[PDB]
Formats: C-alpha cells, structure tokens, sequence
C-alpha cells in the first residue's frame, strides 16, 4: 500500500513569491530553479531568499571565517593540492598554547589566526541570530525560532568563549578541524574523569534521545493521519478535524495521555531546547566546579564505592 | 569554587541539579496543562460529566483570531458533538465497545467517522481557495512521475470503478491532493491522493470496492471543496479499510479467513 | 574618474553603504589583530617592556 | 473517562488476535491480547529488578545493577544469583517491547490510521536487540551485553568504546551522530515554526502555512513544506538509529583494532601516499 | 537610471558628498600611518 | 561635512541607532577585555601588586 | 521620508551627542595615559 | 542634550525599559563576580583574613 | 521620584509582581548559599565551634 | 576587444559587480597571507630583523 | 537582452568599467614596481 | 570548427560563463600551488636563496 | 537563433584567442627563465 | 537530454584528468618538475 514516504506524482505551476507585509521586497531575491530531485520529497522550489543588512554581514563574516581556516589548512599542507586532499580531515586550527593564557600576544602561526577566525565566527553567528529574530518580526510571527536558536548559541558560547574565560586560558577552547575537535571532546572527557558521570551530561543525552523519540513519534503520527489531511496542522488547530481526533485517541489508548495538534509542538520545542540548555550548564560546571566527575559520582551515591 | 560545599556534599553542582529537578516538574505540569485544551471536560459513556476529571486542572481560556474574517476560537470552552451518533452500548459497564446500529460507513461511526467542521472552503494567505482543480488552475501541469489522468481506477475487488478526469492541487504547496474519478453513471467523485497507488496501467484503490465507489459524498460546487466535505470523503474512504474487508479480494486475507 | 557617479545608477545606496560599513570594520579589526599577534608592533607588550612593567 | 469526542470511535473490531476476548478498555488504556501480554511482562521484569536489588543488598535505585553472565558461561545459562536474573529480565523486556508494538498495530487498525508508528518503534526494538542479542551472539558470550543499571550501563558504554581507542573514528558512527544532531535541529526548528505561526505577535491573526514557507524562504532560501518536514523527521530519526545499529554490529565483529587505522586507508591511496609534508607524512 | 531611480543631479550630489567623506577618512588614515611609521617603521 | 545630514534621507534612524548602540557596547566590552588579558593594564592585578594585597 | 529641515535638526542633535560622548572619552583617555602611558 | 527626549519618538518605552532592566542587572552581576574572582576585593576572603577567623 | 507611578501604565502588575517574587526568592537563596560556602559566616560551623558540639 | 561591451547584454551588472568585489578582496587577502607565511617577504619579520626589535 | 540593456547603455557601462579597471591596474603596477625595487623576486 | 556556435543553442550563456570563470580561477590557483609546493619553481624560495634572504 | 549564436560564438572565440595569446607569451617568458624539459 | 549528460561529462573528464596528473606527479618518476630540476641541476 502507499505509505506516503515519497510523492508519486509532481505538479508545478507559477512560483510562489511569498507573503508581503512589513517586508521590503527589494531585499528578497529572485526565485531560483525548480528541483525535481527535491520535488520527490518536499517542495521543489528554491528561493527567493531575503538578503538584508544582517544577511550581508553574516555572509561576509562566515565567508571570512571559512576562508581563514582554509588558508591555514593550505599553509599546513605546504600549498600542495594533493596533500590538501590527503590531509583535509587531519588539519587543525589550534587555539593559543596555555603559556599565553588569555593574552592576545600569541604569534600569528601559534594562536593569532585562531583568534581572528574565532572573531569572524562570533560575528557571523550573532548576526545570523539577529537575522532570524528580524525575519520573524517582519512577518509578524512569534519569536520562538529565535529562542531555540538562542539555546543552541548558549551551548556554543559556553564551549568556545565563556568557559575559557572562567578557566583563564584560550587553550581550553575547541580547535577548528574535523578530527581535531573530535579529539578535543575525547580529551575533555579524559581530563575531567568520565563525562558520563556528569549529571547534566546525562540530562543532555536524555533530551537528545528524547528529541529523536519524539520526532519519530510525531512524524509517524502525522504520516499515519495524513490520509485525513492531518499535515495541515494550522488548519487542525483552527478547526479540529478527524485527523487530530484520531491521533489524540491513538496516543490516549496507547499510553493513557495525549497532546493536541498545537501542544505537541510545545513538547517538541522544549525537548529540543533542553539538550543544549543542560549541555551548556554541564560543560560550564566541568573544570570550574568539578575536576573529577567519577569521584563526584562516588560521593553522590552514583558510583559503587 | 572547585570543591567548596555548603553542607554535607551539597555544592554548586548539587544546587544546579536540584533546581533543575524543580524546573522540570514545573515544566511538565505546564506542558500537560497546555495539552488539556481540547476534548475536556471528560464525559461518561452516555454524555454526563464524569466523576474523575484528572489531577491536572483545566487551563485558563485562550483565543485564536482566525484569518480572513473567519472569526475567533476560544479554547478550552463548551464543546459539543453537533451531530447524532448512531451507536448502541453493548454492555452496561463502562469500558466496552459501542456497536453500530445501521450502516457504519453512512452513519459516520468508527474508522469511517467525521467531524462537523466548517462548511467553507480552505483559503490560502491571499484569500483564494487553497485547493483547485488543475484544469481551472492556471499554469499547473504534471511535472514528473506517472500521469494518472486517463487511467482506469480499480477497486479492492479487482473491478474497474471509473476513469480519472482531473487532478485537484494545493495551490501554495504545489502538491496534488485529490483525484477526480468519473464512474459508469457519469458522476464524478473525489479520492485522496494518499489512498491510491498509481501504477503503470491503472490507479489502484485498496480501501474501497467498486460497488462502494458510488457511496462517496459529493461536493456542492464543482470548482471548490469545503472542509466538511473533505472530512466526509476522507472518513468514508478510510473507514472502507475496516468496513469493506469482506468484499476485499486479497489472497492473504482469504487464506487467513480460511484458516480461521 | 568623473563619470563614477553612475555607479549609483547601478547599486542601491542602502545595501552598498551597509556592506561598506561592515567591510571596513571587519578589515580594521583584522589588521589590528594581525599587529597584536606579532611580538613587535604588539603595542601592549612593547610599552610593557619599555616602561619595565614586568 | 472519555474525551468529549471519544465516544464515536469506540467500536468493535480491528484486532489481530483474540476476537473480542480482550476488546475492552481499562480507564483510558486499551487492553487487548497484546496489552495483557505487555502488562504481564512489564510487571514481571520490574519485580525481578526489585528482587535482584534484594540479592545485591543495596536499596539505592542508582546503584541497583543486574549484570549479565560472565564470559566463562559463554552463550549458556547461568545461576539466577549470578547471571540468570539478567537473562530472565531480558526475555521479559523483549516480550514487552514486541507486544507493545503489536498492541499499537491493533489500535491503528481500530482507528483506521496508517501503520507508521509501530513500524518506527520496530527500529528502536531492533537497535536494542542488536545491543543485547545479535552482537553478543555474534561475538560469543552474554557478557558482552550491557548491565541493567542506571549508572552501570554507562560503564559498559565507556569500556566498550575505549576497547577500540577513540570510538569517534568510526564512520558508521559519524554518520549516526550527524543524523541525531540534524534531527534535534529539525525538531527545534519545526516546533518553533508551528508555534510562531499559531501564536503570532500579540493581537494579530493566526498565520497560515504560506507565512511559514515565506519565513523559511526568507531565512535560508528553501522551504520543505509540512508533509516534507514530517517525512524528513521520520527519516532522520530512523536513519540515525539504523546507522547506530550498524556501527555497533560491525564493531568487534569485522573490525578489531583501533578505529583510526581504518581511516588510514584514504591516506595510503596510491597517488598521494608518498608525497611529503602535511600532517600524515 | 531605472535600476534605482536616481537622476543625474542626485547621483552627482551624492557622489560629491561621498567622495568628500572618503577623502576625510583617507586623510585621517594617512596621518595615522605617518605617526606609526615615525614611531616604528616597517621598512 | 555640512551635507552629512543627508545620510538620514538614506537610513531610518531607528535601525541605525539600534545598530550603533549594540556596536558601541560590543566594542567597549572587547577593548576592556583585551586590556584585562595583558598582565600589564590588567588594572585588577596591577593594583593588587601596588598596595601589596597578597 | 524625512524632509531637509528634519534631517538637519536630527543631525545637529546627533552630532551634539556624539561630541559629548567624544569629550568624555577624551578625558578618560587622558586620565589613563597620565596614570599609565602606553607609548 | 535638550532634544534627547526625541529618542522616545523612536523607541517604544516598554521594550526599552525591559532591555534596560535586564542589561543593568546583568552588568551588576558580572562586575560583582569579577570582583569576587580576584583574591583581592574578594570581600568574603578579605574579611575572613582581617578579623582572624581562620 | 514622584512620577514613578507611571511605570504601571507600562507594565501589567501581574507579570511584574510574579517576576519580582521569583527574583527576590532567588537572590535571597543565592546570598544565603554564598554565606554558607565560606568557612567564616557559615553560621552552622561557627556555632558548632562555639559550643563544642564535635 | 571592441565588442566586449556585449557581455553586459549577457550578465546583470549587479550580480557581476558583487561577485567581482568579493573575488578581488578574497584574492588580495590570499596573496597577502601567502607572502606573510614565507620567512622572506614576511615584511613584519624582515623589518623586525632589520631594526633589531627582538 | 537577458537583462534589458540596450547597445548604448552597454557601451557606456563598459567604458566606465574599463576606466576603473585601468585605474586599478595602474595602482597595482606602481605597487609591484615599488616592491620589486625594494626586494626583487627574480 | 565552423559550426561550434551551435553549442550556444544548447547551453544558456549565463550558466556556462559562470562555470567557466569558476573553473578557470580554480585551475589557476591549483597550478600555482603545485608550483609553490616543489622546492624548485617555488619562486619565493628560489629568489630567497639567490639573494641570501635566510 | 542561429545568427545570435554565430555572433556570440564569434565574440567568444575572439576572447578565447586573446586569453590564449596572453597564456602563450607567459609560458614563453617562463620557459626562457626556467625550463621544465 | 544533452544538458545533464554534458554537465556530468565535463565534471567527470576534469576529475579524471586531475586524477591522472596527480598519479603522474606522485610517482618519483614522471614528476616532470622534479626530474627537470635534477636534469638541469636546479637543487
Ligand atoms: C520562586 C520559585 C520559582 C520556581 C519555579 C517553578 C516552576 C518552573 C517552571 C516555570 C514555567 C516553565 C516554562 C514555561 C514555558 C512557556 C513559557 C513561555 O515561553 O511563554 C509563555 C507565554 C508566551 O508563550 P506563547 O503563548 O507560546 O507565545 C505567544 C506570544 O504571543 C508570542 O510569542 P513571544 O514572541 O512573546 O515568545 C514567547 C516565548 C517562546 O519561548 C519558547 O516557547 C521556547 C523557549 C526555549 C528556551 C528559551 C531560551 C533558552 C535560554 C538558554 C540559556 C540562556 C542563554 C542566554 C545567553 C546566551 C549566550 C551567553 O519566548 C519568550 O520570550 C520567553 C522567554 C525566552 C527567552 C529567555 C532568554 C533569557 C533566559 C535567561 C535564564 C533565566 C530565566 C529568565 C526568564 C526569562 C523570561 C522572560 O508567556 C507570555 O505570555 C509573556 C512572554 C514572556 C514570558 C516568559 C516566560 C518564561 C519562558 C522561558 C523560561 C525558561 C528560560 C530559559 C532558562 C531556563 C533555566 C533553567
Ligand atoms: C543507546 C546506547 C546505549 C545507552 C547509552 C546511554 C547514555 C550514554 C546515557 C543513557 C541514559 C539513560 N538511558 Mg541508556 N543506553 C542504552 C540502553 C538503554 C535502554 C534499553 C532498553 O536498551 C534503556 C531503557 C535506557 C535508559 C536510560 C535512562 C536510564 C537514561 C535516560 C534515557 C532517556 O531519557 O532517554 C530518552 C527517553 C525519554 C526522555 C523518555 C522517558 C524514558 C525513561 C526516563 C526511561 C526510564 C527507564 C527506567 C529506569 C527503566 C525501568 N538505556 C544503550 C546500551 N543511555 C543517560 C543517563 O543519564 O543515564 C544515567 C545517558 O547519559
Ligand atoms: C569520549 C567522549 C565523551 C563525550 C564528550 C562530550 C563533550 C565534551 C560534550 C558532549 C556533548 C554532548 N554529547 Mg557526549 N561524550 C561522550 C558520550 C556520548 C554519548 C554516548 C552514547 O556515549 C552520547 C549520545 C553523547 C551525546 C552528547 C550530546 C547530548 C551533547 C551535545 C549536544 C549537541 O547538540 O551538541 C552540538 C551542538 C552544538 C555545538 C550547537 C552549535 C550551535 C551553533 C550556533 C552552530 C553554528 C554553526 C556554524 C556557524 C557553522 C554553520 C555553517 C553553515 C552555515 C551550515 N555523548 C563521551 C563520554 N560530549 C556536549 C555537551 O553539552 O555536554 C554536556 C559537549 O560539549
Ligand atoms: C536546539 C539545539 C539544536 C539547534 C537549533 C537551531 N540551530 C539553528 C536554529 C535552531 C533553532 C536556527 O534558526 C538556525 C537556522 O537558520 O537553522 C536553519 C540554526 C543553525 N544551526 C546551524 C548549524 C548547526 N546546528 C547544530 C546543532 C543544533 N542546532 C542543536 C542540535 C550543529 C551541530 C550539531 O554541530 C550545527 C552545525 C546552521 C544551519 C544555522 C546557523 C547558521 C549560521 O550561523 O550561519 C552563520 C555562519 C555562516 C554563514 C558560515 C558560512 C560558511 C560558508 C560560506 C559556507
Ligand atoms: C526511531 C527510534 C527512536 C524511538 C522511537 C519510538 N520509541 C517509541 C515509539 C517510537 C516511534 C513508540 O511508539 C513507543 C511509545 O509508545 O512511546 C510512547 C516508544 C517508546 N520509546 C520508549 C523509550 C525510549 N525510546 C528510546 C529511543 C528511541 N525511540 C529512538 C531514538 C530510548 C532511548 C534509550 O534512546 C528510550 C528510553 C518508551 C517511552 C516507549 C516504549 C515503552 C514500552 O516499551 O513499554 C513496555 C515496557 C515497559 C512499560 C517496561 C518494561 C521494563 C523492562 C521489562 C525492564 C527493562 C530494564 C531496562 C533495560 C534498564 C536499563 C537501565
Ligand atoms: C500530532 O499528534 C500528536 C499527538 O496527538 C495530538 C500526541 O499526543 C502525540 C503524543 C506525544 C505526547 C502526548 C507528548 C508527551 C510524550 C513524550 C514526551 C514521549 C515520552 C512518553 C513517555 C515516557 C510515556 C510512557 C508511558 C507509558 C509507556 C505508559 C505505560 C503503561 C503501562 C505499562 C500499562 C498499560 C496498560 C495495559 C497494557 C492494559 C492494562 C492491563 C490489564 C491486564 C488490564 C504525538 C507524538 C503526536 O504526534
Ligand atoms: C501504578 C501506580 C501509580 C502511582 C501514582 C499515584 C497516583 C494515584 C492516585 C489516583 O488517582 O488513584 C485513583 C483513585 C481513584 O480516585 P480518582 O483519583 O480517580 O478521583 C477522581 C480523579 N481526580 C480526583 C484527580 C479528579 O484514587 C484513590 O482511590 C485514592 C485517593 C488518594 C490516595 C492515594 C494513595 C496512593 C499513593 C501512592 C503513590 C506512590
Ligand atoms: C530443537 C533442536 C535442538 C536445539 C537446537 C538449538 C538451535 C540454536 C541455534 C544455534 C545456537 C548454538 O550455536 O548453540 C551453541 C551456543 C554455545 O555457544 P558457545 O558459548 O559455546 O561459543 C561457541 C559456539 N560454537 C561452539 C558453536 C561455535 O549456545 C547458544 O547459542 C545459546 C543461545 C541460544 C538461546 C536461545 C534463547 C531463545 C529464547 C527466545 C528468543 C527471544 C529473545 C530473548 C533474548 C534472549 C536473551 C537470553
Ligand atoms: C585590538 O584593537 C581593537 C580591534 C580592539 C581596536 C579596533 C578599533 C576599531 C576597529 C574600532 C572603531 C571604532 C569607531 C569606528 C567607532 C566610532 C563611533 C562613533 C560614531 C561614536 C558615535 C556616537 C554617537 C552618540 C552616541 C550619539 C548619540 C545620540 C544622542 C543620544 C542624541 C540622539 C537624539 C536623536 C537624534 C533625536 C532627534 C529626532 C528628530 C525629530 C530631531
Ligand atoms: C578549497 O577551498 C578553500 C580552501 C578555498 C576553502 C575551504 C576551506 C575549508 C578547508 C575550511 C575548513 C573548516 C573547518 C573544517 C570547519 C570546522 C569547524 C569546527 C568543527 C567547529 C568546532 C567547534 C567550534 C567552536 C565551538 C567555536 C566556538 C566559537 C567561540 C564561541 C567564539 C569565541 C570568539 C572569541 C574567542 C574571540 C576572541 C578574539 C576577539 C578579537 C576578541
Ligand atoms: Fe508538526
């Protein structure tokens, strides 16, 4: 039977330029091509994309961050394209050594370039957050996306900015590079005893598994009641149809309680936000307040001895 | 601040974890209370309010201001069925199935149920109807995949019920919603896209058998469909899954029936 | 050089001025950080060593 | 004990096994044959966990731990005090999970909705069975499964990871992690978007899906739609679980050394294996 | 002309003011570079 | 320098003033932190040494 | 949308504020330089 | 300085006042924590030292 | 100081009072815990020393 | 070389000019960094050696 | 006319653009001459 | 070779020209970096050794 | 159309030959400076 | 269709040519730069 995973027929017509209120259509670019490959799964139309002041600022800063790391990777390769391809994943833009602490007196080849790239990334991410808030405000919507992004930004800042300040060294931050930051996380674990015994690390993992569980449940429910037009969730909130009722009754008869067509989204946004929220708190505590999480667990009834 | 304890082993980490437990309990309370906006208060199996209403109280009322002057909605509030239900309780005690009295597919009970929604067409952001037949939709055409128009429609009993005359499309999303099927009698019904398996030769509908294709509800205007008609048609077709099982000509279902 | 004004018949001044401001601030920060990186021209450390601060 | 609209949906039929023997509700729950089975298995498993706590001697919930049989028992049975309780609890847990999925199937049939939800649950069941049944059987002992303790299966995770050095250098693991992170991002974005559309700025009308698509085309230049985003969430979650199961099925079974050595194949490709400079060479 | 709507006179006036600002900025930059070069030459 | 007022015929004062406030606070914080980083001009540590607080 | 007179008045007030801010900054820099010169 | 009142023709007082309150509390907490970090001006540890408690 | 009442023309008293209560309790708990952390002013340990409870 | 103007009948000047500006700045930064990498032409270190800034 | 410019507009735009290009190239050439005199790379 | 113009009846000039520009710049950068990698043809080091810069 | 394609390709090949001429003179100068054969 | 096949053909031809050139450069022989440097006494 048809399981609604992929569309079995595509139709296309005039491109939808979008709504127009309190929005400067000059900044909105032109509508891009129609992609049939994506049309199989979701909407085939690409664009138009709003390019405002903050959009330009974010694009410039992100381009400079990416290009700075790229140039350092080239220098680290001897400017050899073959080596650049052979060691693309193994390159690193390490932070300044612990000798300099938090000082900006690191040489450009051993710490200065990292500070420049970090400044570019900081500007890019904050400008993008401002862009998200302003885009929501232009259409008159709520700012929920801004606050979820704010949670993600909080974890990012704690990892890169606030925790090095509290520890007193730039060497505590994360090096730019694939295997470099994987090794950074592994060493962060090994230094502070098992990060597993960090209670807030456990809560963060709980909410990540919960995010996966809840999105699987919600996607399966909506695909199962899409034969009643349940995917039009805003309409269901406005005028409760039989799709919402069937979904609610399935979950009520399964586990004794249910959500509504709107509140399940409150559950979703909170189960996603708490991941980064609790992760930021746990990382902030590590090193600053606890130096050995296994011994802390032993003293707090978590570990056997 | 590393290693300093206010009392016992309690320190900054323990303070954080306990404050988080308090916050988590509060948040679960708030989320469940928000989830209690539709379907409450609880009813008995006859219609009177129940003795047990839940540990979580009902929330404060909130109002949604619907677009295009459709009005306002207040939830939670006084909610009523606004239709008659054709069911009879099988047993006196609570918690037992209610058997249908007449034809479940026409009475609109069970999996073939429907909700008395608004009898108005669905409107997009601009004020036009969100779903339009493709021939009346300017510029729309099949882009990829097997075109269903002109293919015979086959029922679950392997008998041809009609031919596809048109496709209804969602104008903003640019995705097909309904097929329009013309029967032997010349009248045209609708079938949701999610219920048809567009094959090489034919459009296959495993929900309904051919004889039941005439029983699908119809629409008032040929150039639009309202939410209520959508609900009736979708409920009918979906309830065909359970209430057309005997007529369904399935090999494995036949083997299971012979087994039982 | 006289006809350069016609560039404003090509570009909206708002976008151009925003981009110019962002670019100028970014470039100034980049150059200042580059100077701060080198042991020389690191004016902070040069003056620290000149007045015998450490 | 009924919702305001629940009455018209409580009808007979839609049950795979048992006719109308267990076709009744207990409170809000729907019992069914598989509901009876699920309740039995769950109750037995929980009581056996409590009894294993009695045998262990501790009443602290976080210290309770039900270890599997040691490696010297192979794939055979073990005494109840030193391995048997784990196996009985594992059989109970597997039965409870499978019965829960089948009960969900019955409820889907009675409501006339599609079978996506028990199918999605089957992926989590298969990942659990990989960790508890497929991998230990493949590897040769029940002592490679994890203990049933709150903080002691983290010890299993840590020891199993560090047997192979940094476990981050596992490709079927990198893909699964990226899928989990993308899933969390998508969930946050979707929840926030629908909430902002349904709860707009104070005093304004409810927004429409057109506004959602406009917002996400303004932001990043592509909107996947509503059906698209629900499809994508289901696919991302299922793919994350699938690749995690793969990563743990090939670990210790067809790969035995440190996992960075696997990544050494790309470096040793013939046309850059010998060039000097760079990190590797 | 039609790309943003400015006429020739508006463009000329805007360019005159913009170039005045540019030359002021350049003059300040030049005096700063002279001061730095005197303090610590880089050639 | 006289005609600079015409910039307000280009930019809405609300957006410009918000951006200016954010930028000024950000720059001030950046410079203060840079001064705090160096062992000299770290006024906290300088004054701790000055009066022999340790 | 602003007219010439509005722009002139706004610029006058804004420049007055800018010069006040700059004066405070200059006295602060003088105080710091006297306390601990960086040249 | 007289015409500064016109800022209220630009900004709604509600948003400005909320932002001001949040910013002031945040800044005060930041400065107090910075003082608490240094061994000097850590008034808690200074007073313990002064009155011969430990 | 006389016109401060006009703040209630800006803020709904319900939200302001709820926020005020939460903030005051949070601040009081924070300060009490800070005092309990230091070996001095840890009134529990100060008094146990005073009356030789150990 | 005379008919090259017809390229503007192919490309919108706005996109071409934006791409050109980005490309030119990127190339200039790349070349300056390449020069700074080598021990020679690292004008900072060449001058620091010339005037004995070490 | 994918962009809508006529021949005269294209010619004028190209003339101004080439003037700017030659100014930029002249500045680059004098910079390279100065560098080569200061420190030749050949 | 005469009929090659018909390629423009196959490809839109805009996409082809954008791809051509990107490809040419990429190839030029690749070849220059390859030359810079080898100890010979590393014109920077060939000159530095010739004029005794190290 | 055919005429438009002819004219576009004429201009394109003229530009291509200009670019290749500059490339050839560059290669010749380099080969004089430092051969690779 | 000519479009997709031509784009794919161009990309694949360029990648294959780069692959073969890098294979030639990687080997101690056929590295024309290195053998040229050795031949004319460059190092
Ligand atoms: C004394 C004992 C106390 C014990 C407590 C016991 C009980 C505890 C549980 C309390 C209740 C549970 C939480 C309620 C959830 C829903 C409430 C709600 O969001 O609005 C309801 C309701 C509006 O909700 P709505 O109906 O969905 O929107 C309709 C609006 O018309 C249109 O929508 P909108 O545009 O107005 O936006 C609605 C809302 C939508 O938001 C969401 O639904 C998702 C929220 C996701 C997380 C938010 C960001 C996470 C921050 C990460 C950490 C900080 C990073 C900052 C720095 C980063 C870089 C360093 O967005 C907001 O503005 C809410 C504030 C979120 C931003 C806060 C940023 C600073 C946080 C600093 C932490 C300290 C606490 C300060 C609290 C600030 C309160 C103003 O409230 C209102 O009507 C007024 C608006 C403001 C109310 C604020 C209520 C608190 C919300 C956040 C609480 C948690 C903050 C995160 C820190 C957590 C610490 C552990
Ligand atoms: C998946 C790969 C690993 C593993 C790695 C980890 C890591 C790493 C962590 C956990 C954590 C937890 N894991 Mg484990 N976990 C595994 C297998 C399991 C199984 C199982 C049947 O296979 C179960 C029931 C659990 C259960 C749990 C919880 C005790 C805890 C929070 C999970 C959570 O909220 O998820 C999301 C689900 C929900 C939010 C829904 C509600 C779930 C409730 C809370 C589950 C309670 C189970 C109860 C104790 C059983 C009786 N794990 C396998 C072996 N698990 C975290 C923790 O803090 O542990 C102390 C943690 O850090
Ligand atoms: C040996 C290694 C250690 C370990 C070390 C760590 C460390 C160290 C940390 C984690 C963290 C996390 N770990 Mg752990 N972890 C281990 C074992 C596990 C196991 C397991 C089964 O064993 C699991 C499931 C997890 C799971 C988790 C997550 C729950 C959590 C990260 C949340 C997140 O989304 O972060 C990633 C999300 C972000 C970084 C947000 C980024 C937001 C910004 C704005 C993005 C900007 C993008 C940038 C501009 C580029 C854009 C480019 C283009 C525009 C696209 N860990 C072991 C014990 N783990 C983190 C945490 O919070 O811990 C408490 C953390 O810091
Ligand atoms: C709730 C926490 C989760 C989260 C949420 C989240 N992320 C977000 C948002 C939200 C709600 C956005 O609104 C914002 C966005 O626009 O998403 C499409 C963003 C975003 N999350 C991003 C990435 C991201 N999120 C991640 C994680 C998470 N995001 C968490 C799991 C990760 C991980 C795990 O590493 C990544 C890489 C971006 C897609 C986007 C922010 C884009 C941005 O900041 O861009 C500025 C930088 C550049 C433009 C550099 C470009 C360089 C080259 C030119 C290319
Ligand atoms: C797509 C895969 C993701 C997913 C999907 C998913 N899970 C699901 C569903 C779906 C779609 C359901 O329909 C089903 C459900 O009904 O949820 C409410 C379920 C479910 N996912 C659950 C949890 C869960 N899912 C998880 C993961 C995920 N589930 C995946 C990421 C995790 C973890 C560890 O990541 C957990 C903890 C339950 C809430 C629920 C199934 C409940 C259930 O099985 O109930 C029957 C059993 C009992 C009531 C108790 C049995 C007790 C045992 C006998 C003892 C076991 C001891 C244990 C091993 C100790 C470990 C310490
Ligand atoms: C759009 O739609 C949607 C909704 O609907 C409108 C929804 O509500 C939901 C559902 C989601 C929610 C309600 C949000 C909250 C859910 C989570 C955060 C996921 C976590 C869930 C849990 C941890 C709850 C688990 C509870 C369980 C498993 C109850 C267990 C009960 C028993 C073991 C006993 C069952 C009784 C039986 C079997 C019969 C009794 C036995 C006899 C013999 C008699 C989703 C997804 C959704 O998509
Ligand atoms: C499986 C165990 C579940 C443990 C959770 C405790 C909640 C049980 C309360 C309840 O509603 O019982 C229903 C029954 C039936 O009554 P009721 O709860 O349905 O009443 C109407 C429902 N309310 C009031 C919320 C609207 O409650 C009782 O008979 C006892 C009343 C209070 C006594 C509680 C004793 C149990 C405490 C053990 C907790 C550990
Ligand atoms: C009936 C005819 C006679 C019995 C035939 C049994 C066929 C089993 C297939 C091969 C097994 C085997 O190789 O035996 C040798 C092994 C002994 O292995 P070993 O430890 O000596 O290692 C070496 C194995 N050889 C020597 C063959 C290479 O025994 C087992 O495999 C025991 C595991 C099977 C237990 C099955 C339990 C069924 C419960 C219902 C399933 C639900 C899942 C619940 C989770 C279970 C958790 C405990
Ligand atoms: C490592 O070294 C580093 C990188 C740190 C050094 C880097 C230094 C460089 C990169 C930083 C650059 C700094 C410069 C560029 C910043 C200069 C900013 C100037 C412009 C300050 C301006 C201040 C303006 C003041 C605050 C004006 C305030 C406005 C008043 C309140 C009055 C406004 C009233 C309005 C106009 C009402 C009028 C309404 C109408 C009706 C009349
Ligand atoms: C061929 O193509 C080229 C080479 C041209 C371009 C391609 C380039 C490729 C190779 C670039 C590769 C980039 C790498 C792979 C990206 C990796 C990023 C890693 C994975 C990010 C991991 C962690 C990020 C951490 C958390 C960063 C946190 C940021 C901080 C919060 C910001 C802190 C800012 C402070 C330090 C600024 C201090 C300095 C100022 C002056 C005060
Ligand atoms: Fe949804």
């Amino acid at each position: 039977e048809y399981q609604n995973i992929f569309s079995q027929v595509q139709v296309r017509g005039p491109a939808d330029l979008g709504m127009t209120e309190d929005v400067n259509l000059a900044n909105r670019s032109g509508v891009g091509p129609f992609s049939t490959l994506l049309g199989w799964f979701g909407n085939a139309q690409l664009g138009p994309i709003y390019l405002g002041s903050l959009g330009v600022l974010s694009l410039f800063s992100g381009l400079m961050w990416f290009f700075t790391i790229g140039i350092w990777f080239w220098y680290q390769a001897g400017w050899n394209p073959a080596v650049f391809l052979r060691d693309l994943f193994f390159f690193s833009l390490e932070p300044p050594a612990p000798e300099y602490g938090l000082s900006f007196a690191a040489p450009l080849k051993e710490g200065g370039l990292w500070l420049i790239a970090s400044f570019f990334m900081f500007v890019a991410v904050w400008s993008w957050w401002g862009r998200t808030y302003l885009r929501a405000q232009a259409l008159g919507m709520g700012k929920h996306t801004a606050w979820a992004f704010l949670s993600a930004i909080w974890l990012w800042m704690v990892l890169g900015f606030i925790r090095p300040i509290l520890m007193g060294s730039w060497s505590e931050a994360v090096p730019y590079g694939i295997f470099s930051h994987l090794d950074w996380t592994n060493n962060f674990s090994l230094v502070h005893g098992n990060l597993f015994y960090n209670p807030f690390h456990g809560l963060s993992i709980a909410f990540l598994y919960g995010s996966a569980l809840l999105f699987a449940m919600h996607g399966a429910t909506i695909l199962a009641v899409s034969r009643f037009g349940g995917e039009r969730e805003l309409e269901q909130i406005a005028d409760r149809g039989t799709a919402a009722e069937r979904a609610a009754l399935f979950w009520r008869w399964t586990m004794g309680f249910n959500a509504t067509m709107e509140g399940i989204h409150r559950w979703a946004i909170w189960m996603a936000v708490l991941v980064t929220l609790t992760g930021g708190i746990g990382i902030l505590l590590s090193g600053t307040v606890v130096d050995n999480w296994y011994v802390w667990g032993q003293n707090h009834g978590m570990a056997p001895l | 601040m590393v290693g300093v304890t206010a009392f016992g082993n309690f320190d900054l980490a323990s303070l954080a974890i306990y404050s988080f437990w308090i916050f988590l309990a509060g948040l679960i309370y708030y989320l469940q209370t928000e989830n209690m906006r539709e379907g409450y208060p609880l009813e008995n199996e006859d219609g009177t309010p129940a003795a047990n209403q839940g540990p979580f109280p009902l929330p404060k009322p909130k109002t949604f201001i619907l677009p295009h002057g459709r009005g306002t909605l207040t939830v939670p509030g006084p909610e009523s069925e606004d239709r008659p239900i054709a069911l009879a309780r099988t047993a006196v005690s609570e918690g037992f199935p209610h058997a249908p009295t007449g034809d479940p597919m026409k009475d609109g009970v069970g999996p073939a149920s429907w909700v008395a929604r608004r009898d108005l067409p669905e409107l997009d952001g601009h004020g036009h109807n969100k779903i339009k037949p493709m021939k009346a939709a300017a510029g729309f055409h099949v882009s990829a995949g097997k075109n269903p128009i002109g293919l015979p429609v086959r029922g679950c009993d392997l008998e041809i019920a009609g031919k596809v005359v048109d496709i209804w499309v969602d104008i903003p999303e640019q995705m097909a919603r309904f097929l329009e099927v013309e029967l032997k009698d010349g009248s045209t019904r609708l079938l949701p896209m999610q219920m048809v398996k567009v094959q090489s030769n034919r459009v296959h509908v495993n929900a309904l058998s051919s004889d039941l294709f005439a029983g699908i509800p119809t629409i008032k205007s040929p150039t639009e469909v309202t939410l209520l008609e959508e609900d009736k048609i979708c409920g009918y077709v979906a309830g065909g899954l359970m209430y057309a099982a005997p007529k369904r000509k399935s090999v494995v279902a036949a083997m299971l029936a012979e087994y039982a | 050089m006289s006809k350069f004004y016609k560039i404003w018949m090509i570009f909206d001044p708002r976008r151009v001025f925003v981009a110019q401001g962002v670019f100028l601030f970014l470039l100034a920060v980049m150059i200042h950080l580059i100077l701060l990186s080198t042991p020389s021209y690191n004016w902070l450390e040069i003056s620290a060593a000149k007045y015998n601060r450490v | 004990a009924l919702l305001s609209f629940e009455r018209k949906y409580r009808v007979p039929g839609g049950t795979l096994v048992g006719g109308n023997l267990f076709d009744f509700w207990v409170g809000p729950f729907y019992v069914g044959f598989f509901g009876v089975a699920t309740f039995f298995f769950a109750a037995l498993g929980i009581i056996l966990i409590a009894w294993s706590a009695v045998l262990q001697g501790t009443w602290n919930p976080q210290l309770i731990s039900v270890y599997p049989p040691a490696l010297e028992y192979g794939l055979g049975g073990a005494p109840l005090a030193k391995g048997g309780l784990w196996q009985i609890i594992t059989i109970c847990a597997t039965g409870a999970f499978v019965s829960w999925a089948l009960r969900e199937v019955e409820i889907c049939r009675k409501l006339g909705i599609g079978y996506h939800i028990p199918f999605a649950f089957a992926f989590a069941i298969l990942a659990y069975l990989t960790l508890v049944l497929f991998r230990p059987v493949m590897m040769g002992a029940w002592g490679y499964a994890f203990p049933y303790g709150i903080w002691t299966h983290l010890d299993w995770v840590s020891n199993t990871g560090y047997t192979y050095g940094n476990f981050h250098y596992n490709p079927a693991h990198m893909i699964a992690i990226s899928f989990f992170f993308t899933n969390a991002l998508a969930l946050a974005l979707h929840g926030a978007l629908v909430l902002s559309a349904a709860n707009p700025e104070k005093g304004k009308e409810m927004r429409t899906p057109d506004h959602e698509d406009t917002f996400f085309r303004d932001l990043v230049g592509y909107s996947i739609g509503t059906l698209g985003i629900h499809r994508l969430g289901l696919l991302l979650s299922l793919s994350a679980v699938f690749f995690s199961a793969l990563c743990m099925i090939i670990t210790g079974t067809i790969w035995f050394d440190q996992w960075v050595d696997w990544w050494q194949w790309w470096v040793k490709l013939p046309w850059w294996a010998n060039i000097p400079g760079g990190i590797n060479g | 002309l039609g790309y943003t709507g400015l006429t020739d006179e508006q463009a000329q006036e805007l360019h005159s003011v913009y170039m005045s600002g540019l030359w002021l900025f350049s003059a300040v930059a030049i005096v700063a570079h002279l001061a730095v070069y005197i303090w610590r030459p880089w050639f």
